[PDB]
């Protein structure tokens, strides 16, 4: 066995050598590419940052109609209710008039049977009053 | 409804209306000149009910003394209390009906009608609340039978929103006036069934049958069986002149009382029977009182309580005795008779207790009823009625008056009707 | 902050409400007039600018002398004129003239002075309605009140207190009618309804406060103390003493079945019982016993919805706990399998306060229960029996048509009351 | 990712927030005046991320303090620490929410949500750098669960790009008697998993269960509970807080804790338990330290870790030790039980250890765990949920304020999917 | 003239930075704010200014302001020139995509036309020292970045970097093994070389070793930077091997892809332990084979070896040195490739190890550092593969990623080629063509 000695380099501060104890075992044939152009990654990040603000973006449609929903739900509580309280009015004032016709009719009726009884007090002396 | 206005008709109602008006005034304590006299605060309770404040310290009655005759127009004033009344109510009438109705209704009444129509608007004007007005008037004679009926009409026409309240004391052939009396009955108790909105039917033969049976009077006078019928106008009209709380409104106790319009006629009952001007008395207690409701006896109406259903039924208790007994003993008079009383009509007896009670009695109990049994009363009259008719006799007294055949077929029909109406709702039950 | 108005309808809600009112004052020291020198009770009472307590409610009946009996009675002054509101002629004990006749002429004036005091809130809850279920301004004017502040208030809370009839105590043959009627107008409006049977109490006054004939004093001086529970939480502020309006969704699960049962012990008399100064466990056992509950009917025999308990003054939560313990273990309280919840406690710092000239006594330790049970349609039942008993043959109907009432609207006011009964028989069910 | 700005919501989140700042102001060295008094000088440069400096030698603390009720706003003022936080972050509305989620998401939190979003406006504009924002609010009433979800969906909508954290102190039936709390919970959840980066979930059926046994009282209010939770939440308050490198960073926490967007809720962990009054004084050991953090006794969420698998486990050490033996303990408690910490997520437990330590006692230890056992709590609220929801009770609190019955079907829905996430990742396995 | 340019980027970049250039004042005599005490290879890291002081040719980069802030208000903020130190608001938050993609877009330009003005004082520029973390989100976000545009900027020109290896026993987030396959797969062809050091390695001679049991990133960086301060032995003084960048590739690197030396460093001494002799060769060059004082955790008994440079401080004669590889070759379990010899391009530097007066290590006569391209280092990318393929198979905190822009199928490019690198440091292992 053999300690080849190469000596590589020497300098002022600092010196270097190389050793070969064993022989290399062998010795052979090994022993659209254009990377990286600059195009092609502010092409990359373009397109990243294409799909990262349309995620937050996409996230704001979600959360904007959803909350101009929470919006008609809202007016819907208010309008449910004034088409409740029109119907109240409109019931109770029918009602209130309703009743009204019906006890100023049966007043006229009473001040019929108790009218015709004139007539019959007009009758009454047309079929007496006699001097014969 | 707050105020009344009293009217009286006839002879007899400007008898029993003075001899009402005679208890009433010593019952709350007032003199006649007008004056109260009474003993504690608790009489002159809203007095301005049946008695005007006058001009001072002096409260006059609220009372329209109606008469064709001057005869009873110069009886009363002479007589007690009768100086209390105003001058210009005394509504006189020279001429008279003399016991026919057509006349009364039509021929002499016509010229007093407006007259009388015209003294109330400035006495129910002059009230700053109004109840309606009561009536006492007789339906045997002419005035009260006749002219008492038009002005029922003509003032029922004018205050359509007021309650009609009567003292229909009806004729009896047993102390009758009159042999017309069935027709003058027959024709103002269709007047009656119509234009009242509540009737206390005063029937004479019941009157006598407790003078001559009861108080065994041999002969009895129209005094005596008039005693007995103010004795039971103080009783029913207390509610409405006490702070009782139970139907002391003239429309309270209709609503209390009449479940059908036309039923609207009750039958009084009074407790204990009192001999006119006398009595010392024994004195009954809280149970000695209260079953004197079915004893036909006590009826001031002469028809059997059990013979009928009791409708609705009106209990008052005047005097001082304990009204937790008074109740009690009015409840095992519905749990032993239940029969009497309508299913249908839930809790329809109702009672009430006072402190006043009437005359020389110290004790009192007045049954307000709504019986079907006072179809007896009706159909004695309409049998009195379809006798005389059938006869077609002493038809030309009315005929002649202007009146019409067919008025009498009507006024008779309507009547029979109203039996059936209470024979209706006698046989009716509440199904289950 | 948080204001409540206390409306009073009728004879029953004016004299409930001056007798709870004397029960308010007391619970923080109010003279006659507004006298209390040195909070929370602002919520139920206003103030001044010269520096007095004012009250936030308005007392209406259109009969007069019941509310002049408070205006010149005792209580007199710490109210001003406005507020007490009253007509000539009453209802008559009759719904259609309370809603449509009489009611009519004053229903503008009442919601003209109901902004004069709402507009002095600086944030209102809502209201608390005073009334009788039988009476005919109770029924009628309530019920048309209630009516006309759901269109002038709107959505805004609305907690009545109805006075269940009974007929025993002084009432009307139309009582049941009068009822049926008003709840009917009245469930569509009103959020929440708590019932007192006076039959119920009467019972309790007769039973544990041994008072054999109880006048409306004796009566209202305990519905004042089940009503001063109920409210109290509004009142006062506690360590956890829960508002009503938290609680009463604990109560209302669905808008028709808003009807709770109100219990309250201990019931003792001023008289004896020094002594045994009355357990923890005790009190709470005895909101289950069927005797010491406002309305009449087994909740033995019905399922259980909800139960708040409300506890007031010398009251220990480990007590209270155990308390509850024993009734889940020694008593079969069937709750329905929907809620599971329990019980809502809520325990107040302020002591039972009791009236010096009255009746019963003052203790350390008081309870009262709200809960939802399906045992309060028992009730209903017995109402609509009565309704269908007299509506099978028409009686009275006449007084309610006369008014200007159809006859369609009784068919359709039992079609209500035949649809609530269903609708408290379909949430006991329990799902597969 | 500098500075935080902490919201307050409702009676529990106000009255946990308020003792979370008492605590941590007391952690670092401020006085109730604003002004620092504490030793060292190590603990002053970190606190710029939960405090504000101020015009002078005082700190203002970044806290927005909301609720609907005036009540919670003069509460904490008067008592400790309560006039260091500024006047105009104090913004509270007058008429409440009422422990209803429809009321404070909708009806009374739209009129407060946009006045609250100009307060978190201004103090972030006034941030350098924000990392995000935190909420302290209960999911069992209206103005937490209700506006407080209604906030965080606004907040997420205005700054996108900042982490949501939460201080979800959810409800319980053992320690509130409140009916609605389950539908007030769900509602919120589907919110929460929806809108929050981070939530911390406080059970409060644990801090119960954290009573007597070996807790120490049988009597407990609230801030005894509470007591435990801002040791919980101080707890946490010492990696973004404290000059020590961990999870120092509200996004650096997320991304070493979340693993999937919707399993975001840790599971809390606190040792030593101690009583707000006794005191453990010198004692507690290391291994001992180690052994507590990991068993349901020591969780403040009631769901047993060993019931599922740590998905991500953050612990933290207060306690000035040898990180040795601190560690030395960590990958030996895991190698004896290796079933409960998913394969598939390599070195899923990490630890920080801090040198202060408390005050109290030396002692300290605080554990973050997402653990797929969460679903335990949810399950019950659903449980909870469907029993009110099955037969629609309860409902028309909710339909009333406008919401509508699908609204609900999609918040239960939301929460079941969420339950059989995490069952997902429970039975996954790192096989294939 | 030769020149190097140390690129300093995320925590640990940063925090190693102010610990190398500590161990490049101290040997020279240049005190903090630049002037010397007075050889003429010292310029090579130093420039010299206007007033006279010696501005390090330096650039330290960070997303988060705190830590460059640490350097400013220290007691070397007079010893780099003033801007030199570049600085964001918000952190990448242990987020590769955040520090690649988004938060590190805002501040890329803004470095290479900063790095632009410190390369044209340079009369040759020989080319460029990364350090960086594999764990961060920047430094291994943005580095990956800046080394890309470093190779469109400057070209063909050498850059070596110093890669800081994951270890759960320090500070650590779960998605370090994420965030490190994803820079080295973007950084492999823009990197002519790169030195890894494992914290775990460091940490598991400190105890061991210098006798502290829980120590400090000061501690650690206090070794990380005597191993540099070896691997720049002829860069910052004129030796004779590894005199330029390039001199690095050709000794080592025998393939583009396979670029992963290992670093080993003997004496490890402390000063509490008393006074012990002081051991010179064959005691410290069987040291550098010891699995132990490595700087990776391999174990090159069964990797196949390709080429070794043992680098030696102090005074130290050839003919010992010869005479104590004699001592290590005599039965040994160490083997070379086939094409590769047993070549070791072994140097000596007579400058002495210097150490940090206020510092734990201690002053020794002689220090040797080993840089050795070995088949083993393969089982700590193996290490590092299966953490990822366990956490990716369920997608584990892949929608922080995607969040941030970054495509799911970029994560599997990744893995690709960390499966191409590995079958690529296997198949060396085979008998021959
Ligand atoms: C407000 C929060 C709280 O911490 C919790 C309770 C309420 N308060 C004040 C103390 C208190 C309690 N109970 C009160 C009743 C009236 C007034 C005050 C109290 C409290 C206690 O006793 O402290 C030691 C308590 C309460 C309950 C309580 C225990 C308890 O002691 C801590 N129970 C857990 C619940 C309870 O609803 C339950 O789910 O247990 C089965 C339970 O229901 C039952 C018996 O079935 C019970 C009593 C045990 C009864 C009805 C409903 N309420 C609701 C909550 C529950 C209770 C504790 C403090
Ligand atoms: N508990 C109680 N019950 C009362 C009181 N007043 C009347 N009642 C009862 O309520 C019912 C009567 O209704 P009222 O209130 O008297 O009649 P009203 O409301 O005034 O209506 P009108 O008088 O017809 O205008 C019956 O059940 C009475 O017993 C009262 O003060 N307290
Ligand atoms: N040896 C050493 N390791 C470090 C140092 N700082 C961080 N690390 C390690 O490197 C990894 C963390 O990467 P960092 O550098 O802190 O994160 P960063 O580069 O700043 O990126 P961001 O903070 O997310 O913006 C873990 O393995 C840490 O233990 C250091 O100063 N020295
Ligand atoms: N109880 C009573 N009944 C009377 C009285 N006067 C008459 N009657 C009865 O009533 C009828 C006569 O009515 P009356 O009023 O006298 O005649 P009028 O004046 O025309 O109304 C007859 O039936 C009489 O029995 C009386 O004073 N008292
Ligand atoms: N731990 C704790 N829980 C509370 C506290 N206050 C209320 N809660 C609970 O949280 C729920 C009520 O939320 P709360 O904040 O009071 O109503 P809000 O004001 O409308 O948000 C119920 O489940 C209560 O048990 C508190 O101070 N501490
Ligand atoms: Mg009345
Ligand atoms: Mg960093």
């Amino acid at each position: 066995a053999d300690m080849e000695v190469i000596e590589l380099n020497k300098a002022t501060s600092g010196q270097s050598w190389e050793v070969i104890l064993k022989p290399p075992s062998f010795d052979g044939v090994p022993e659209r590419r254009r990377d990286p152009s600059l195009e092609e990654i502010q092409k990359k990040l373009e397109a990243a940052e294409e799909r990262r603000k349309y995620q937050e973006a996409e996230l704001l449609k979600h959360l904007a109609e959803k909350r101009e929903h929470e919006r008609e739900v809202i007016q819907k509580a208010i309008e449910e209710n004034n088409n409740f309280i029109k119907m109240a009015k409109e019931k109770l004032a029918q009602k209130m008039e309703s009743n009204k016709e019906n006890r100023e009719a049966h007043l006229a009726a009473m001040l019929e049977r108790l009218q015709e009884k004139d007539k019959h007090a007009e009758e009454v002396r047309k079929n007496k009053e006699l001097k014969e | 409804m707050r105020e009344i206005v009293h009217i009286q008709a006839g002879q007899c109602g400007n008898q029993i209306g003075a001899k009402f008006w005679e208890v009433i005034s010593d019952e709350h304590g007032i003199d006649p000149t007008g004056s109260y006299h009474g003993d504690s605060d608790l009489q002159l309770e809203r007095i301005n009910v049946y008695y005007n404040e006058a001009t001072g310290n002096k409260y006059v009655p609220r009372a329209i003394l109606v008469d064709l005759e001057p005869g009873t127009m110069d009886s009363v004033r002479s007589g007690p209390f009768g100086q209390i009344f105003r001058p210009d109510n005394f509504v006189f009438g020279q001429s008279g009906a003399g016991n026919n109705w057509a006349k009364g209704h039509y021929t002499e009444g016509a010229e007093l009608v407006d007259s009388v129509l015209d003294v109330v608007r400035k006495e129910s004007e002059s009230c700053d609340c109004l109840q309606g007005f009561q009536l006492t008037h007789s339906l045997g004679g002419g005035t009260g039978s006749g002219m008492g009926t038009l002005l029922i009409s003509k003032i029922r026409e004018e205050y359509p929103d007021r309650i009609m309240n009567t003292f229909s004391v009806m004729p009896s052939p047993k102390v009758s006036d009159t042999v017309v009396e069935p027709y003058n009955a027959t024709l103002s108790v269709h007047q009656l069934v119509e234009n009242t909105d509540e009737t206390y039917s005063i029937d004479n033969e019941a009157l006598y049958d407790i003078c001559f049976r009861t108080l065994k009077l041999t002969t009895p006078t129209y005094g005596d069986l008039n005693h007995l019928v103010s004795a039971t106008m103080s009783g029913v009209t207390t509610c409405l002149r006490f702070p009782g709380q139970l139907n002391a409104d003239l429309r309270k106790l209709a609503v209390n009382m009449v479940p059908f319009p036309r039923l609207h006629f009750f039958m009084p009952g009074f407790a204990p029977l009192t001999s006119r001007g006398s009595q010392q008395y024994r004195a009954l207690t809280v149970p000695e009182l209260t079953q004197q409701m079915f004893d036909s006896k006590n009826m001031m109406a002469a028809c059997d309580p059990r013979h009928g259903r009791y409708l609705t039924v009106a209990t008052i208790f005047r005097g001082r005795m304990s009204m937790k007994e008074v109740d009690e003993q009015m409840l095992n008079i519905q749990n032993k008779n239940s029969s009497y009383f309508v299913e249908w009509i839930p809790n329809n007896v109702k009672t009430a207790v006072c402190d006043i009670p009437p005359r020389g009695l110290k004790m009192s109990s007045t049954f307000i009823g709504n019986s079907t049994a006072i179809q007896e009363l009706f159909k004695r009259i309409s049998e009195q009625f379809t006798a005389m008719f059938r006869r077609k006799a002493f038809l030309h007294w009315y005929t002649g008056e202007g009146m019409d055949e067919m008025e009498f077929t009507e006024a008779e029909s309507n009547m029979n009707d109203l039996v059936s109406e209470y024979q209706q709702y006698q046989d009716a039950t509440a199904d289950e | 902050m948080r204001e409540c108005i206390s409306i009073h309808v009728g004879q029953a809600g004016v004299q409930i409400g001056n007798a709870c009112w004397e029960l308010y004052c007391l619970e923080h020291g109010i003279q006659p007039d507004g006298q209390m020198p040195s909070d929370s009770f602002n919520t139920f009472f206003s103030e001044t600018g010269a520096g007095k307590h004012v009250p936030r409610a308005v007392f209406v009946d259109l009969e007069p002398t019941v509310i002049d009996e408070v205006r010149t009675g005792t209580y007199r002054q710490l109210f001003h004129p406005e507020q007490l509101i009253t007509g000539k002629e009453d209802a008559a004990n009759n719904y259609a003239r309370g809603h449509y006749t009489i009611g009519k002429e004053i229903i503008d004036l009442v919601l003209d002075r109901i902004r004069k005091l709402a507009d002095q809130c600086t944030g209102l809850q809502g209201f608390l309605v005073f009334h009788s279920f039988g009476g005919g301004t109770g029924s009628g004017f309530t019920s048309l009140l209630m009516e006309r502040l759901s269109v002038d208030y709107g959505k805004k809370s609305k907690l009545e207190f109805s006075i269940y009839p009974a007929p025993q105590v002084s009432t009307a043959v139309v009582e049941p009618y009068n009822s049926i009627l008003t709840t009917h107008t009245t469930l569509e409006h009103s959020d929440c309804a708590f019932m007192v049977d006076n039959e119920a109490i009467y019972d309790i006054c007769r039973r544990n406060l041994d008072i054999e004939r109880p006048t409306y004093t004796n009566l209202n001086r305990l519905i004042s103390q089940i009503v001063s529970s109920i409210t109290a939480s509004l009142r006062f502020d506690g360590a956890l003493n829960v508002d009503l309006t938290e609680f009463q969704t604990n109560l209302v699960p669905y808008p028709r079945i808003h009807f709770p049962l109100a219990t309250y012990a201990p019931v003792i008399s001023a008289e004896k019982a020094y002594h045994e100064q009355l357990s923890v466990a005790e009190i709470t056992n005895a909101c289950f016993e069927p005797a010491n509950q406002m309305v009449k009917c087994d909740p033995r025999h019905g399922k259980y919805m909800a139960c708040c308990l409300l506890y007031r003054g010398d009251v220990v939560p480990k007590d209270v706990n155990a308390a509850i313990a024993t009734i889940k273990t020694k008593r079969s309280i069937q709750f329905v399998d929907w809620c599971p919840t329990g019980f809502k406690v809520g325990i107040n710092y302020q002591p039972p306060t009791v009236v010096p000239g009255g009746d019963l006594a003052k203790v350390q330790r008081a309870v009262c229960m709200l809960s939802n049970t399906t045992a309060i349609a028992e009730a209903w039942a017995r109402l609509d029996h009565k309704f269908d008993l007299m509506y099978a043959k028409r009686a009275f109907v006449h007084w309610y048509v006369g008014e200007g009432m159809e006859e369609g609207e009784f068919s359709e006011a039992r079609e209500d009351m035949a649809a609530l009964e269903k609708d408290y028989e379909e949430v006991g069910v329990d799902s597969v």
